[PDB]
């Protein structure tokens, strides 16, 4: 468990899942969606990578 | 009064009775055209739709013009006679002898 | 101000802290050369800086070239001073 | 107000109680180990919660990652408060 110190390094922390945010970011891709659609003329494809 | 692919995917996004619907009531040249650009799928059940059409309800007319008048995009002045293949030859020939041996390779090679 | 200023002039001395802990003194006679302490702190968290023994604000632990620094994160309002207080 | 904000600032204690039972002495000195307690509560319903040994609200037992936790259900308002204390 005993390692030496680097004060080059960092650690992580947990998980912190945000269930708000990836519905937030669903809502603005349906948005965005329409807008791009009503710009460009033709139909966009819009898919929501992991946060 | 637009371009065929638009109008395609447009009412690609919609049940495949509407699509035929709308067709019936569309131009036969623009719904012709429309349908051309359709998957095998989609154009068969139209087709099908098509054949067994028994008239619609004025009710459902009237919202799905509403609905189609709705997704109406910034169509004014919709597509534009500017150019193309015939300009690029034209500028071809006005390029020297040795720029239109090249053209001929580009145009061979694509 | 003016006393600002003259206050100024006057150095005062800065202190960094790695971690506290508590133990008692039969637990420090058993150890010896070599022994390993722990720390209540954890790995990555900000360290204290220390004004006289006083916590001001908190850093994280740099090299500049050869020399230790820290790098200032965050300050000890007191709501947050009150809490670690109160612990 | 501002004493809320005042309060704030101290600290309290929350205390889940599983079950509550009943029994005598004599039975519990006939108790060894690996012996089985059966509670009053039954099965699913919501734990007491308790602020310093007085009962504020109820929840369910749930688990984080590696921690138990309490999802809090309802209330203990006075009606109910008073019937279960009646009991």
């Amino acid at each position: 468990d005993i390692r030496p110190y680097d004060p080059n390094t960092q650690r992580r922390v947990v998980r912190e899942r945000l269930q708000a945010l990836e519905i937030i970011n669903e809502r603005f891709a349906r948005q965005f969606r329409m807008g791009l659609f009503n710009l460009l003329r033709r139909s966009p494809d819009i898919t929501v990578g992991a946060i | 009064f637009m371009e065929p692919q638009s109008a395609a995917d447009l009412i690609r996004d919609e049940h495949p009775q509407i699509i035929a619907t709308i067709l019936v009531h569309l131009k036969r040249s623009q719904a012709a055209d429309i349908l051309a650009l359709f998957d095998e799928r989609l154009r068969h059940d139209v087709m099908l739709r098509i054949a067994t059409f028994g008239g619609v309800q004025p009710a459902a007319l009237a919202e799905l013009t509403e609905v189609l008048n709705g997704l109406l995009d910034g169509q004014n002045l919709k597509r534009s006679k500017m150019g193309g293949v015939r300009t690029a030859a034209e500028i071809i020939n006005l390029m020297k002898t040795q720029q239109e041996e090249a053209v001929i390779t580009a145009v061979r090679e694509f | 101000m003016q006393d600002i200023d003259l206050i100024m002039d006057i150095p005062v001395k800065l202190t960094v802290e790695l971690g506290r802990t508590r133990m008692t003194i039969k637990e420090l006679l058993r150890l010896t050369q070599g022994s390993v302490v722990a720390l209540d702190g954890l790995a990555g968290e900000p360290l204290d800086i220390l004004i006289n023994g006083y916590l001001i604000a908190q850093g994280e632990v740099v090299v500049v070239a050869d020399k230790y620094g820290v790098r200032i994160t965050d300050i000890i309002t007191p709501s947050e001073r009150m809490r670690r207080l109160s612990r």
